[PDB]
């Protein structure tokens, strides 16, 4: 998991630059409860 | 808004050690740059951050300090180390990086 | 955009059972709308037959033990699909069905009275012949 | 003015057990610069409900049924509003089928209780 | 680690339109931020301005407001200068200069102010 | 207008970036009286 | 419908149109109903497709409404019949190579 600088908004279309990053240890002790996924149409079952 | 150097001539004898340093209004800590011009060359990077060398560095570059102050050393000044020395403040944003006067080390 | 699509003309004997199929594109699921199966024979008027509202499948009166009325959701390669089974048929059976479709999302809409609906949209015709 | 929640309790069920309930949860229902902003902002909840409730008590005040919970008027029915005997009503139906069925009728019942007054 | 080959020196006039460009031949185009620095003769460096690449902004000292114009371009890879209302103080020697930013097509940019490789100084007259 | 080639100006804005904390709460959404 | 032809290698653009000036989500798919493009927000999601590399579409656009689609790289394998979904308006062209 890298840290990226040069984002892509996700409130309108643009792009932002941030701060370089910060000192020392970031911890992000977290829950994942969800996912969000896609699908494939076709085809003539399948899998 | 600012950038003086605390010596203004070091007209000194190669062997004895250099006396460079930087004074600045407002604290930085993090962002000065040192720079070395001989007269018809382009400025060549010595110190940048205050702390560390680039590539190709002399280890008798030595470059410390903290906050607006800053100073570097060079013990065995050379043939070569007669130029004027440069320093450059980058700390604030949106950039307004200025730079320092210099000081010229004729024998 | 509800293009709600039956199957084909069929013909069978009497005292036997048929399946219609209902499979209603652009429908989101059959929680929000209502199937209302309905029938005409020729040239008669529109007669009623039954409905899944809320999922809980109910036929009318005339027709109570002899037709089932089932549903299956838009579960993953195919559309929601209603169907209808008649057992024991006679030759008095012989007509156009039609399944349909209506929204009873709103409670103050109109088009719905606590499950007694107008038909707000239709099949194409689903004729069966009894011989 | 937070006793509009308290209403919807007795939805789903009939005509007759939300009148009753109506009397019942009725009467059983009754120096930092950041921190002034918050006691404006609940002042303005507050007098916006206050508000609302007047305005909704001076809507009945028309009728003559002003901080009236029940009010009976003195407006007969034509009888094509509903025609259908009252057992019914009170027992077979809810709210919410009301402000269904007659809801091609209650701009002319509130004309006629507004004329009503004169 | 581009070479900054920078244009010939120009005789320019008072009040004219200098354009001075600075072909950086060598690695990504678009990982390096940009500065002009012109050098008074005899004088201590003054800062002119710096472009961001990949941003394609650029942002200028407060005592060259609309007189001057910092362009580039990523085909040609190269920074245009272009000055307008051109005085008699202007007869400088002027330096673009260029320092590694990280991966800016996708992620990192370091945003540093220390300038690394140089060009080689052009001197401007102004007659 | 004008028509096809309408003036995309990507603009720019240049603010001061200090670096802040961030850690999100839990929002409740009430609603109003009446509602 | 609408028919656009290309020869090989160059540029080509489709078009959906919205009328609501709003950058709502649309989707552009295939024939065999294999995605190509999607808006997600204010993101570009390719789809698993021979055009996961070629597909582009001008970003800048969406807030006009205007929900291009740009083929880089025509090969004879790339004339199949595109769809537009943007809200119901499942708009279809066919491009030839
Ligand atoms: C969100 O989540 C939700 C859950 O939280 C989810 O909701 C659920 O959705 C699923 C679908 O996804 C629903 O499941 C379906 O329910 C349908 C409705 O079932 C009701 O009614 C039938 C019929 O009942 C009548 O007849 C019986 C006879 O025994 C009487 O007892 C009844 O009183 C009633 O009779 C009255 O009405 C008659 C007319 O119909 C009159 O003649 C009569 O006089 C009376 O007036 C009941 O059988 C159902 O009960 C059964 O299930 C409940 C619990 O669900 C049990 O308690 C109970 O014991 C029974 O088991 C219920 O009352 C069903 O029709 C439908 O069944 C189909 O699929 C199942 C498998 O899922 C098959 O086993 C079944 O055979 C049916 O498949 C046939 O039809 C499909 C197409 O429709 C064909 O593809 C398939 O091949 C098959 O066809 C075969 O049989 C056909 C006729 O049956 C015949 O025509 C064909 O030719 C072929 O032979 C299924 O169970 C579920 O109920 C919802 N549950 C809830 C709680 O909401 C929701 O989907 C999710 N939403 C989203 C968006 O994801
Ligand atoms: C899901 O929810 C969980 C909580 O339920 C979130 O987990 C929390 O995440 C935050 C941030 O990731 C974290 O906050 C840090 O806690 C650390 C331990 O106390 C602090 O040390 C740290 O503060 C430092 O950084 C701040 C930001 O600049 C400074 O303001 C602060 O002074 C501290 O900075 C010191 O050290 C830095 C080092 O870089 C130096 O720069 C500074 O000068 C200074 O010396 C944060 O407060 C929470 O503790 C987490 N909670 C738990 C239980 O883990 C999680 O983030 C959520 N997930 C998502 C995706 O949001
Ligand atoms: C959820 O997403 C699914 C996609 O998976 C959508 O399903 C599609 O829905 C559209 C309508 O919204 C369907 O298009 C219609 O198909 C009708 C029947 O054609 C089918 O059946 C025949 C015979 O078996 C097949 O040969 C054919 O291939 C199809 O399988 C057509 O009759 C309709 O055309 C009518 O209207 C159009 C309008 O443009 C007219 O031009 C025509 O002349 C005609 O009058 C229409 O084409 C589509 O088939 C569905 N596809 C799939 C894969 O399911 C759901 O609509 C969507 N639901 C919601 C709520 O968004
Ligand atoms: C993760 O989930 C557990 C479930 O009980 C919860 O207690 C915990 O607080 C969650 N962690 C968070 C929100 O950081």
């Amino acid at each position: 998991c890298r840290i990226k600088q040069i984002i892509n908004m996700w409130q309108r279309i643009g792009q932002a630059m941030y701060a370089p990053p910060i000192q020392g240890v970031i911890r992000c002790v977290s829950n994942i409860t969800g996912l969000i996924l896609t699908r494939d149409g076709g085809s003539t079952s399948t899998t | 808004d600012i950038m003086t150097q605390s010596p203004a001539t070091l007209s000194v004898s190669p062997g004895e050690r250099a006396t460079l340093s930087c004074r600045a209004s407002e604290s930085v800590s993090s962002d000065l740059a040192w720079y070395q011009q001989k007269p018809g060359q382009a400025p060549r990077l010595l110190i940048y951050g205050a702390s560390t060398r680039a590539t190709g560095v002399p280890a008798r570059f030595s470059g410390s300090g903290s906050g607006a102050e800053f100073t570097l050393t060079i013990s065995s000044l050379q043939s070569e180390d007669f130029a004027v020395y440069y320093c450059q403040q980058y700390n604030n944003w949106p950039p307004r990086y200025t730079f320092g006067q210099g000081t010229r080390l004729e024998i | 955009q509800i293009h709600l699509v039956q199957s084909g003309t069929e013909v069978k004997k009497p005292g036997s059972s048929v399946t219609v199929s209902c499979k209603a594109y652009g429908v989101n699921t059959f929680g929000l709308y209502a199937v209302n199966w309905v029938r005409q024979a020729p040239g008669q008027s529109l007669e009623y037959i039954g409905q899944i509202w809320r999922w809980k499948s109910s036929a009318s009166h005339h027709f109570r033990g002899r037709v089932l009325i089932s549903a299956v959701d838009l579960t993953g390669s195919s559309p929601p699909i209603s169907s209808l089974e008649i057992k024991n048929l006679t030759s008095d059976d012989t007509a156009v069905y039609f399944c349909t479709t209506t929204s009873t999302y709103d409670k103050w809409s109109g088009l719905h009275h606590d499950g007694v609906m107008a038909f707000s949209s239709w099949g194409q015709g689903t004729l069966i012949s009894v011989s | 003015g937070a006793v509009f929640l308290g209403f919807l309790g007795a939805a789903g069920s009939t005509m007759g057990a939300a009148s009753m309930t109506l009397t019942v949860q009725a009467r059983n229902l009754l120096h930092l610069l950041k921190l002034t902003v918050w006691g404006i902002k609940q002042l303005q909840a507050r007098v916006l409900a206050v508000e609302r409730y007047l305005r909704d008590q001076q809507l009945l005040g028309i009728w003559g049924c002003s901080g009236k919970l029940i009010c009976c008027t003195n407006v007969p029915w034509n009888s094509s509003w509903s025609n259908r005997n009252l057992s019914e009503i009170w027992d077979n139906m809810t709210w919410l089928q009301w402000d269904k069925e007659i809801s091609n009728y209650t701009q002319i019942i509130y004309g006629l209780l507004e004329e009503s007054q004169n | 680690e581009v070479q900054l080959v920078e244009s010939g020196a120009e005789v320019k006039k008072p009040g004219s339109s200098v354009k001075v460009s600075c072909k950086a031949s060598g690695d990504t185009f678009i990982r390096y931020s940009f500065t002009w620095v012109r050098q008074a003769p005899g004088q201590g460096l003054e800062w002119m301005g710096r472009i961001i690449t990949i941003l394609d902004v650029a942002h200028y000292a407060p005592h060259l407001q609309g007189r001057v114009t910092i362009t580039a371009d990523k085909s040609t890879s190269t920074v245009y200068l272009e000055l307008r209302n051109l005085r008699s103080d202007d007869t400088a020697v002027y330096f673009c200069a260029g320092v590694y930013e990280g991966e800016a097509d996708e992620g990192e940019y370091d945003n540093n102010g220390f300038l690394k490789h140089w060009g080689q100084g052009t001197l401007v007259t102004v007659s | 207008k004008e028509y096809r080639l309408i003036n995309c100006n990507t603009s720019a804005i240049t603010q001061a970036c200090p670096k802040v904390s961030f850690e999100p709460i839990p929002i409740h959404y009430c609603a109003p009286a009446g509602f | 419908k609408k028919v656009v032809l290309g020869k090989k290698g160059d540029t080509v653009e489709l078009t959906c149109t919205a009328s609501q000036k709003k950058s709502i989500q649309f989707h552009w798919k295939n024939s065999n109903q294999i995605k190509i493009l999607g808006n997600q927000g204010s993101f570009l999601t390719k789809g698993p497709s021979k055009l996961n590399d070629r597909a582009d579409s001008r970003r800048s656009l969406w807030d006009q409404g205007n929900f291009p689609l740009i083929i880089k790289n025509l090969k004879i394998e790339d004339s199949d019949t595109y769809i537009c979904e943007v809200e119901d308006q499942k708009e279809e062209v066919q491009l030839l190579v």
